[PDB]
């Protein structure tokens, strides 16, 4: 696995963990 | 704002998506305290893009898009990862969608409108259509679209929003009018009153088409028009594409 593709999946990762948090604040 | 620099995130967007946390977020700082170079995050599974039997009647086939939508989630960050130019040719915008089935991050409603073309290319006995909504609300206005339908003389939608009758419509409308009277409705009953609507003409079914979309074939002033004359020109913009 390239590095390239290496932080699209760390990146990945995070968006999803993120988008999960800032989900629950939007409805409050 | 939108992510212009394409895929991986670069380190300017990235930081930017993270200050934008920070600030919206009342934790703000913990939040990506507990995020950023996590190495025990959840591993989502890059979902599988939807493929049809020619035995699978095509309101089915719509039902697994529009799943397959859902399941890329509701982009809540605050940073778009895909730059849409909406005047671009059918084609680069295809190599879009493409890309967004490869790297599987969260869209909301123009991103899904452009993958609902790409995942229903296959399907040339269905009319696919962007239609685009302008609401008002609480002294704002706010804009929306979705990838309107048209199978067997029956119209729906397919989209992303953040409410659930503010994008999917299984194809049983009997009229276009019909479809959307049904949006204005959903937007009342949470409080949005329907200014504008906008309807484009039907998409190519070649992703290699060098045409451009045709957002705003039909453009309606939802209060100026009244209800019998939103009907007529509703039905109008249905047989211009018929
Ligand atoms: C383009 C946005 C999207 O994906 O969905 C929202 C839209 O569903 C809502 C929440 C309805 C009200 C309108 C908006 C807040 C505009 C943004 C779109």
């Amino acid at each position: 696995k390239s590095a390239q593709q290496e932080l699209k999946q760390r990146q990945r990762a995070e968006i999803y963990a993120l988008n999960r948090v800032m989900t629950e604040l939007e409805q409050q | 704002f939108v992510n212009r620099g394409g895929l991986p995130v670069d380190e300017a967007t990235w930081e930017r998506m993270w200050k934008h946390v920070a600030k919206i977020h009342p934790d703000g700082e913990k939040v990506a305290q507990r995020i950023r170079g996590a190495t025990d995050l959840p591993k989502i599974p890059i979902p599988s893009v939807p493929t049809f039997q020619p035995s699978t009647p095509v309101p089915e086939r719509l039902e697994a898009v529009q799943r397959y939508i859902r399941e890329l989630q509701y982009n809540h960050t605050g940073t778009q990862f895909f730059e849409i130019k909406k005047s671009r040719p059918l084609t680069g915008l295809m190599d879009l969608a493409k890309e967004m089935t490869k790297e599987a991050l969260p869209i909301k409603c123009l991103e899904a409108v452009i993958l609902g073309i790409y995942l229903t290319n296959s399907m040339p006995t269905l009319e696919r259509f962007p239609i685009s909504f302008k609401t008002y609300f609480s002294g704002n206005y706010f804009r929306h679209i979705v990838l309107g339908v048209n199978f067997a003389g029956r119209y729906g939608a397919l989209g992303m929003s953040r409410r659930e009758d503010l994008m999917y419509k299984p194809p049983a409308f009997r009229t276009l009018s019909e479809l959307v009277l049904d949006f204005e409705a959903a937007y009342g009953r949470c409080w949005h009153v329907l200014k504008k609507v906008k309807l484009g003409q039907s998409v190519s079914h070649d992703p290699h088409s060098v045409e451009q979309i045709e957002w705003k074939h039909s453009v309606l002033d939802v209060e100026r028009l009244g209800r019998d004359d939103f009907r007529k020109e509703l039905e109008r913009h249905a047989r211009d594409m018929r």
